[PDB]
């Protein structure tokens, strides 16, 4: 599941090949070029010519907190797989956190679904690949959970690629940042419950609810929404719509109960990834087409 | 009447983030539908009632260009850069004085009939170490007979200063006296355990569920024990869960003058 | 901005009481129970001058009580007036405090004249030194708004301290003398007092006199008893405001302009 | 002294035997006599010894050092007895003023009496002329003290026919810290003293004659002009003269003789105590008590 084919392997070591051009981040080598959203920029760094993506996190801490914070986000150097945004550094300045990332052209799929209005199927079955791979590889190889799986935070590009962004690799920052109308929170973690990469497999499955149908899919105020996930059941989708195999797929996803919920060993040989991994599929003409891109 | 000529005030540093200016000295400047001047009336309103030590002097405000808001610029720390940051050592009677002259404010406030909404010790300034400032009323509202026609907006604040109440929006206007009086209780707490609320808790839907559902409160053993017992049932009278237990600011003031005068 | 009396508890006699609403205030209360057209019009002046003023080197105006005798409430400031730290206590400042004290009364004043208010009664006396640190600017009892018709107006005979009273405020030669001009002289002599530690024409233990020779022009403050610490372009300051000529003297945006550099480069 | 005069000086320095340390919480108000640009004086009643006095009060914001200097020199007060000179009690501090006890002249000062008269006629201002001049000779033989503020204010009268001189300058730091006043409305300095040059007991003879002009005709004499062309009208313009024949010719001899300018030029005590104004006065039996008491309302 963390083997990589031949293309992958070429585009992972020319990303690295691409990050070695790059030497210490300073808030002069950048240029902004424009707002992706928030908050975060498309800039460039003069130095390497690379398009970047600089999120800048602003918080009141002590220093001593700051530099932990830059110092436990270099574990990011080390995520690098093909169902990862790429990290090029991350620095202090004018009272900022800078996180300068692998710049994704297509955006998050919150973004590709306004544009799109429903996501398809066979679509979300590869968009399920690889949020399954990504949480795969940061718990085998980092022993890491996500914590925010929702669609803002799976990011595409003209090359088809699907990559998971914003995971919790900084004990620091998740702490300091616990200070959003919606919630893609499962109801283990809600409770104050200890929690694992189940509640991403409860996030995974309720973003997948939301792409398929095109709207958020629990119900009114955040705390009405809380309630609703700890003490009602979870959503689902429509039955005749989408094909049974995808339907069993989401609901495993979505058992309130997180031991009694899949896992991802259960769902990487899932009759819904089955299927849609062995369907040959254009995402990345899908993509650029349900932009408008080149 | 009070506003000032765009081509006065200039501009030095940086609603947002920060603004430091220069008019007539140092001052503080704020960077549009008729929702948005009615937030510039609204607080522009509310400040223009206020003239206490203890609320931050409103100077003036502004239409050209970007709309503003021109006020004091206090020399110091905030009272969260203070507590959390730069970890100010204070003494019990200092932390005792800070608790004293932000209740004087607030009492100033809620007798001229003011809710300031979002209470939070990011909001006290520490002018020169000495006197309690109150300011950020851009959430403040005045008190009136049709508050509860208004249906309000959600406060997007931090959680950790709202009254269960108030995160709960079953009601159209949660906000009330009891729930600024919420709201100073959480900055007793800070004061008087150095630390912020649900310190084991890093998750912000969390403490938004378990608060609402009266689940969570603040832990009351992490009060030092240098603070007197009058001052620990303050802190527990003040974060009480049920909205009219909650005492009003003339009973705080009364509670901390009495405990005071015992040191 | 009235205030019910029921809330206001008076404390201490210092008529000034200390007072208790909401806090310490001071409460200037006047003891007459007929009051007369002309106290009415003075309280509503008062009123009407301290309503303009939102600036931090200004004693805060806090609110007015009618019932009873009519009041004006105002923050209590903790510490003393500037005359009484300078002639009475003899406070030891330093010159860079000396400065700063300059500094945060042209400050205020620069304030009230951008919303033309001539104070008139600038004095020592008036200047509180709240903890030491914060210069506020009181006492307002004889201030005025200038108007378009304030200055062909005949005031009434000047009734203020003779020491800090411009020249031709003196001379009562114009219907109304004062001006921008005369508050920065009443400042100047606030600056000679800092400079120097004594008041001026203290060789003179005449009233009438010190009246008759700063009126004709025969006397004026003894500029070689300033300090030696005092920066020469602080010497010139005082000696500016102080001019006998109306317009020679600079004005406040001047004052201030001036103080700050010199601010700047002091150790 | 005569024979009454001296009984009465023993009767005042007798009760003023049966008074000592005074305290503010001994002294009860009654009336309010007056106020001036210095201070105010209130009619008070010392309870030990159930005396009837006059407590002036004058707000001064000075050192420690120089208020106490300020009552030592005061004391030199309990030296000054005579019959032209008020009584003197006691000066304390207390509550930031300075409380100056002396005799109760319950015919007040020449000041209200004239308001109330309206002029005062020339028989009287001969008594009131041997007063000051008397009191203002005293002063400078036995203490070598000139008044430096004669004026109708300062010229007190009772109801036993007294007249008396009071709030001369005693006190040089008093005098000093008096110098920092609001400006007044009317002026009874010499023109010497105003600008500048040397000065004795002539000016205060130059406030004697202002002040008999003021009460002779009723209406004082300088020049609504303000303080400062006051000033300059007793500096540069004529002196101020009785009118033409409402008044004996010796009456305005002897004003216009004490309101030269020139000091060397003008009368001195000794010529204004033989001066023929005066020879006359001194003969006349007038009752003063009873144009007083009937003027005032005293019975
Ligand atoms: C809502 N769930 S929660 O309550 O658990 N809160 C939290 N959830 C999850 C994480 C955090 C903190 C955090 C954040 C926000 C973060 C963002 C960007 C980042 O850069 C890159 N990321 C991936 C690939 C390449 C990168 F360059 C690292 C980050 O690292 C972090 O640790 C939370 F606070
Ligand atoms: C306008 N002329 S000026 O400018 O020279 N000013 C001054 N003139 C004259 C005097 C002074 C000061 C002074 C004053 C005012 C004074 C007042 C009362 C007093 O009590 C009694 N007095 C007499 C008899 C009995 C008493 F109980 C003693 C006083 O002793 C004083 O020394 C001046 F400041
Ligand atoms: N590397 C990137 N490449 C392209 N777009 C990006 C990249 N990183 C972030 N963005 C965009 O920037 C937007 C703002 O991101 P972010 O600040 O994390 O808000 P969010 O994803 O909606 N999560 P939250 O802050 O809780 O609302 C995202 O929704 C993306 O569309
Ligand atoms: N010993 C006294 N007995 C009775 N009445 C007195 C006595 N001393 C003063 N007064 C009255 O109190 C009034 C106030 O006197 P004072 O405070 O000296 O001011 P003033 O002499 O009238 N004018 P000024 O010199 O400018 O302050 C006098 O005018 C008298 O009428
Ligand atoms: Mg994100
Ligand atoms: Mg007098």
């Amino acid at each position: 599941e963390l083997e990589l084919d031949e293309q992958q392997r070429k585009r992972l070591e020319a990303f690295l090949t691409q990050k070695q051009k790059v030497g210490e981040l300073k808030d002069d080598d950048f240029e902004k070029i424009s707002e992706l959203g928030a908050v975060v920029f498309k800039v460039s760094h003069k130095p390497s010519g690379l398009v970047m993506a600089r999120k800048l996190i602003h918080l009141e801490i002590k220093p001593a907190i700051r530099n932990q914070i830059i110092r436990e986000l270099q574990v990011l150097h080390e995520c690098n797989s093909p169902y990862i945004v790429g990290f090029y550094g991350a620095f202090y300045s004018d009272g900022e956190i800078s996180i300068c990332m692998e710049h994704m052209d297509g955006g998050s799929l919150d973004q590709v679904l306004k544009k799109a209005g429903r996501i398809p199927e066979q679509i979300l079955g590869k968009v399920s690949i690889a949020v399954i791979k990504g949480l795969t590889y940061l718990r085998e190889k980092h022993k890491i959970m996500h914590r925010d799986v929702k669609p803002s935070n799976i990011l595409v590009n003209s090359r088809g690629e699907i990559k998971l962004c914003d995971f919790g690799v900084s004990g620091q920052l998740i702490d300091a940042m616990a200070n959003g109308t919606r919630s893609y929170m499962s109801p283990e973690r809600l409770q104050g419950t200890h929690y694992s990469v189940q509640s991403d497999i409860w996030s995974m499955g309720l973003s997948l609810v939301e792409m398929a149908v095109g709207r958020y899919p629990i119900g009114m105020a955040i705390f009405e929404l809380l309630d609703y996930i700890v003490n009602e059941p979870p959503p689902k989708l429509p039955s005749g719509v989408f094909s049974l195999e995808f339907q069993d797929f989401v609901n495993k996803c979505l058992i309130k109960n997180p031991a009694e919920r899949a896992d991802l060993k259960q769902l990487m040989v899932h009759a819904f990834i089955k299927r849609s991994d062995a369907e040959e599929v254009d995402f990345a003409g899908w993509l650029c087409s349900t932009i408008g891109l080149n | 009447d009070w506003e000032i000529e765009a081509s006065e005030v200039m501009l030095s540093t940086r609603f947002g983030t920060v603004y430091k200016g220069k008019w007539h000295g140092d001052v503080a400047v704020k960077i549009p539908t008729p929702e948005q001047f009615q937030a510039f009336r609204n607080e522009v309103a509310v400040l223009r009632k206020t003239r206490h030590v203890n609320i931050l002097l409103f100077m003036g405000y502004m239409t050209k260009d970007n709309l503003a808001i021109v006020t004091q610029w206090c020399e110091g720390s905030s009272l969260y850069k203070h507590l959390h940051v730069q970890e100010t050592k204070f003494q019990m009677f200092q932390l005792i004085d800070i608790a004293r002259q932000t209740a004087q404010g607030m009492d100033y406030l809620h007798a001229k009939n003011i809710i300031h909404r979002d209470m939070k010790s990011n909001n006290i300034f520490l002018h020169e170490g000495l006197t309690v400032k109150i300011g950020d009323f851009g959430l403040a509202t005045v008190k009136s007979r049709w508050s509860g026609s208004q249906q309000v907006e959600q406060p997007t604040g931090s959680v950790l200063w709202m009254a269960p109440e108030v995160i709960r929006m079953q009601d159209n206007n949660p906000f009330s006296f009891q729930s600024d009086v919420y709201s100073y209780g959480i900055v007793l707490y800070e004061l008087m355990t150095g630390e912020l609320p649900y310190s084991h808790i890093n998750n912000r839907d969390q403490i938004i569920f378990m608060v609402g559902r009266g689940y969570a409160s603040p832990d009351l053993s992490k009060l030092y024990k240098n603070c007197p017992k009058a001052m620990k049932r303050l802190v527990a009278d003040c974060v009480k869960k049920v909205k009219e237990e909650r005492p009003l600011f003339p009973q705080i003031l009364s509670s901390i003058e009495l405990l005071q005068h015992s040191l």
